[PDB]
């Protein structure tokens, strides 16, 4: 819904 | 006694499990703990998840990974179901199908960073070091805090380079000692399948 913080991914990278 | 934590979930899909965990007396925390035993990662169908800081921290715990799935067909069948059947296969990056989870629960005896000295160095983004730290301690490495500061037992250096603003910057670590440099990603690939992966992958050429 509301503005809620979101916890981090971790991608793909080098 | 179950200690739980949360991770990848809507704030609606926090509310489900916090009326679950009141349910059946389960304690459910918002920082992830050694007391932690359980954690809760949102993943499709095939049990597939995303890589999260609690991810690889509850890999390299040791604890139950789990798949929300088994809160919500937990919550279908009224009765708290059994966390071996709804165990996470896996994540998006490094596998679909590779028990990473498992494997880490059933070898504690044999952990995979066993016999090495990591140390940090220079800037990182979006991981809080001392989590890094903790989780690079929790799969039984030594953690060096200087350069200097190293010790017949292995040494590695782990940095994150696309954090470094001055990018010639991370190939002179070779100056100032002879251990392999290494990207972040080679932490984060090793406890995320729980097996030490092969530094030729993952290492930074060092000027000479």
């Amino acid at each position: 819904g509301a503005a809620y913080d979101i916890s981090q991914v971790f991608p793909f990278a080098k | 006694r179950m200690s739980m934590v949360v991770s990848g979930l809507t704030p609606e899909e926090f509310m489900l499990v916090y009326k679950f965990a009141r349910k059946h007396h389960i304690t459910l925390t918002n920082l992830i703990t050694e007391e932690t035993t359980h954690v809760v990662m949102k993943t499709d169908a095939e049990f597939v998840c995303e890589r999260t800081l609690k991810y690889f921290l509850g890999i390299a715990g040791g604890k139950w990974v789990v798949s929300y799935f088994w809160v919500t067909q937990s919550i279908k069948e009224r009765k708290m179901l059994n966390e071996h059947d709804f165990e996470v296969r896996g994540d998006v990056v490094n596998g679909r199908n590779h028990q990473g989870p498992k494997r880490a629960r059933e070898s504690q005896d044999r952990k995979i960073f066993r016999g090495l000295e990591i140390c940090c160095y220079g800037p990182f983004t979006n991981m809080p070091t001392d989590q890094l730290e903790w989780m690079v301690q929790l799969c039984g490495a030594s953690v060096v805090k200087e350069l200097s500061s190293f010790t017949g037992v292995h040494p590695i250096v782990v940095v994150q380079p696309d954090a470094w603003t001055e990018d010639n910057g991370f190939h002179a670590i070779g100056q100032m000692c002879e251990a392999p440099v290494v990207t972040r990603e080679w932490v984060l690939d090793s406890v995320a399948l729980y097996q030490c992966q092969e530094l030729d992958t993952y290492l930074i050429p060092q000027i000479p």
